[PDB]
RNA sequence: CCGCCGUUAGUUGCCAGCGGUUCGGCCGGGCACUCUAACGGGACUGCCCGCGAAAGCGGGAGGAAGGAGGGGACGACGUCUGGUCAGCAUGGCCCUUACGGCCUGGGCGACACACGUGCUACAAUGCCCACUACAAAGCGAUGCCACCCGGCAACGGGGAGCUAAUCGCAAAAAGGUGGGCCCAGUUCGGAUUGGGGUCUGCAACCCGACCCCAUGAAGCCGGAAUCGCUAGUAAUCGCGGAUCAGCCAUGC
């Protein structure tokens, strides 16, 4: 039952099912679930093609998925990534946008904290 | 006609007007088993109706303002005791060897400036 | 019909000034309701016991602001005279209405 | 934010409306780097300060409302 | 303590029978402070258990508390710059509490789904022997009767 | 710099949210507390000297 | 401060006791009960018994209160040339159209690591949506802001009462009562991520909180080691105030 991208949930609750599909989370799934027929609770199992079909034709005609998705996403990356913006310079430093912490934490977005060297302490003893 | 007691602890309080009938017994509106529908605490604050197994003749009717549920009941009993200490203290004889008078404690201390719940601390170093 | 609050700062004057009231006016005309004694509000306060840099150590400080409350009947010349005219309350706040 | 609308400042306005009067010479020297990006402005030298001096940067479109001073390093040194 | 032997204090004298065993119990059970809560998923396996073996609840929480019920185990003293594992009786109290204790982290031990299951499911087993608590029970009663060439060797 | 501060906020500068409070018994903005437009120091300088009313060193 | 009782006192509370009702303390009435907040009494090994030469200890009761009842402020003589001249004063040395003063910008938030205190977690004694519950304390006038409305919301437009025990902040939350998930990097956990919105403020890039919807990392419960806590204490759960345009408050 290939949706959009191959994405088939089997086995679970439609709801839930279909959110297992990115580009829909909890409410683009139950909005479908809802601007498609089909009840959130009655699970993927006994499904009927006019109502899936039809839940696939919601989620395309209406909003994009996947691919172009995070195409737009790198793309406008792109745009940060056109003049030198510090959304894009960090964005190659391999830092986060917001300017917080970029003096311990921030590990999330450049690999785990890779040993310097302790440079040895000043007199902390 | 009136047979009446005083209930508190935790900080809370119990105004508990008992007079008799079928001792059956009811407060702050609510139907008692319904009010209380989570500790079992609940029938255990009847315990002094169940002292003398008089449990139904006399006719309470409390009202329980502050603390908590159980709080609520602590205070209940306490009336409860209070009031059949009253119109028969020849029931106090067999009742506080009992103990159903010793009144109560509990506090969730002063917070402590330094320290957290006014006795956790922070987590030592020394280094 | 008479509605006047005292508050007070020193509560042991404070009172002083509650009962007063309410002799003269029982006196000089008719019932007096009870000077009643209103929730004192206080403000909490605190701060550190020092200057340096010492997390712990510290001082706690607040206003006790005690609220009363007299009440009298249908008054009189008498009362509302004197119990406009004599006072001392060398702080103390008298606030009155018809409510 | 500006909920409804979007905050921008009148030196620049005065300014780019004024070589507009003609199209003259390619250079503008403004202070202010607060301010939000403007397609009105073209876009050539808009010569914009950062904290130790003023440095020139391009304008063309996608920065489009975005602000100005986001394409001012200030940030100096790397890792 | 040190100028003191401290104080016991009344557990609960429980609101369902009147046993200070099942208030015990129902502690051990209970996390975080919420008593009712794990109270409840005892008294649910207590029914359950009452709805599928025979003998009534307080006997199958006397066989199980009885099966394992440890008294001699091993403790330690001083040598200089060793420890000897001394293996010593254990008052009846501590016996008993730790016993309870075993009792819960067995229901811990288990790939059981809900709580109730696992509590019920111990006692059953356990009033048998059929356990990991009884097992670390005669553990324990190893390591006290294979430590005993510290027999007088206690501190 | 210190004196020229105090006359910087003490008379009102074009923005509304550029007024920060001053111990006028002390001269700070760190810990002013505005009720009483005193320092933490200069608070406690003042209710422990006995110099303020309404207070009480408080032991609740 | 907190636990028991009393006397003053009754715009908080109430059929507790009566009348009626828009049956909702809502309308009169009343001080009984809570409460409020004042002035005292009450506990001393005082009583009873066994031990010790006594100091004390064992057991029992009278009582709300046992043997210091629980807590809080309370902190000597002294050390340590502790900490502080960037709160203040302050002896001296010191720049004096510059180390003085204003302004606009920029940093105090930077990043190849390291560390203390912390929030959350890694899950079924759980996560999720629905119904009902009991809090205490502290707030609020150019502020508290219930109400309809526009907006899924952020919040915005008209709008009540309120110098407060009478008006609003405010829904306590866990509890309980139904239905979903079915053991899974899971409806777990939200770390981070993009296209858009709300609010304050001249101004939200650096560098604001908050809303949306799409993103959904690590995390399978932590080795050496090491912290807390002896009773309503720990653990768990929510609530306010301080200063503050706002808010980095997971802090106190």
């Amino acid at each position: 039952a290939r949706i959009a991208g191959v994405e088939i949930p089997r086995n679970k609750r439609v709801d839930v099912a279909l959110t297992y599909i990115y580009g829909i989370g909890k409410a683009r799934a139950k909005e479908a679930l809802e601007k498609t027929g089909i009840n959130p609770a009655t699970r993927v199992k006994d499904l009927t093609e006019a109502e899936v079909v039809r839940l696939r034709e919601y989620v395309e005609n209406t909003w994009k998925l996947e691919g172009e998705l995070r195409a737009e996403v790198a793309a406008n990356i792109k745009r940060l990534m056109d003049i030198g913006c510090y959304r894009g310079l960090r964005h190659r430093r391999g830092l986060p946008v917001r300017g917080q912490r970029t003096r311990t934490n921030a590990r999330t977005r450049k690999g785990p904290r890779k040993t310097v060297a302790g440079k040895k302490k000043a007199p902390r003893k | 006609e009136q047979y009446y007691g005083t209930g508190r602890r935790k900080e809370a309080v119990a105004r508990v007007f008992l007079r008799p009938g079928n001792g059956k017994v009811t407060v702050n509106g609510q139907d008692f088993n319904e009010y209380f529908q989570g500790l079992v605490r609940a029938v255990a604050a009847l315990e002094p109706l169940r002292a003398v197994d008089a449990l139904g003749r006399f006719d309470a009717y409390i009202t329980v303002r502050g603390g908590g549920k159980s709080g609520q009941i602590d205070a209940i009993k306490l009336g409860i005791a209070r009031a059949l200490v009253q119109y028969n203290p020849d029931y106090r004889a067999k009742l506080k060897p009992l103990g159903f008078l010793t009144r109560d404690a509990r506090v969730v201390e002063r917070k402590k400036y330094g320290k957290h719940k006014a006795r956790r601390a922070p987590q030592y170093s020394k280094r | 019909k008479i509605r006047i609050k005292l508050r007070g700062f020193d509560h042991k004057t404070l009172d002083a000034s509650a009962q007063k009231i309410v002799e003269a006016a029982r006196r000089s005309g008719a019932q007096v309701s009870g000077p009643i004694p209103l929730p004192t509000r206080v403000r909490r306060f605190t701060v550190i016991r020092g200057p340096f840099k010492h997390k712990d150590s510290r001082e706690h400080f607040e206003l006790r602001t005690h609220n009363r409350l007299v009440d009298i009947i249908n008054p009189n010349r008498k009362t509302i005279e004197q119990l406009m005219t004599l006072d001392l309350p060398t702080g103390v706040e008298i606030e009155i209405k018809t409510v | 934010s500006l909920k409804k609308g979007v905050f921008v400042d009148d030196h620049l306005l005065e300014k780019v409306l004024e070589l507009n009067a003609k199209g003259e010479k390619r250079l503008i020297k403004t202070w202010s780097r607060r301010s939000t990006i403007v397609p009105e402005m073209v876009g050539h030298t808009i010569a914009v300060y950062n904290g130790k001096q003023h440095v020139p940067v391009y304008i063309t479109e996608n920065m489009v409302g975005h602000k100005l001073g986001e394409f001012a390093p200030t940030r100096t040194y790397r890792g | 303590a040190r100028r003191r032997r401290a104080e016991v204090r009344q557990l609960q004298p429980d609101l369902v029978y009147g046993d200070v065993l099942v208030t015990a119990f129902i502690n051990k059970i209970m996390r975080d402070g919420k008593k009712n809560l794990a109270a409840r998923i005892f008294y649910d396996a207590c029914k359950i258990i009452q709805e599928k073996t025979g003998q009534e609840p307080l006997k199958v929480f006397k066989q199980a508390v009885e099966n394992v019920k440890p008294r001699m185990e091993v403790r330690s003293r001083r040598v200089g710059g060793a420890n000897y594992q001394v293996p010593m009786e254990v008052s009846p109290r501590r016996q008993q509490s730790l016993a309870l204790r075993w009792l819960v982290q067995a229901a811990n031990q288990r790939p059981e789904r809900r709580a109730a299951v696992r509590i019920a499911h111990e006692l059953m087993d356990a009033a048998e022997g059929k356990g990991g608590a009884v097992k670390k029970k005669e553990d324990v009663e190893r390591m006290a009767e294979a430590n005993r060439a510290y027999a007088h060797y206690r501190w | 710099a210190r004196k020229a501060l105090i006359e910087k906020a003490k008379r009102t500068p074009k923005f509304k949210v550029r007024a920060y409070t001053r111990c006028v018994r002390c001269g700070r903005a760190r810990s002013v507390y505005r009720f009483f437009g005193l320092c933490r120091i200069c608070l406690r300088e003042l209710a422990h000297k006995g110099q303020l009313p309404g207070v009480r060193k408080a032991s609740w």
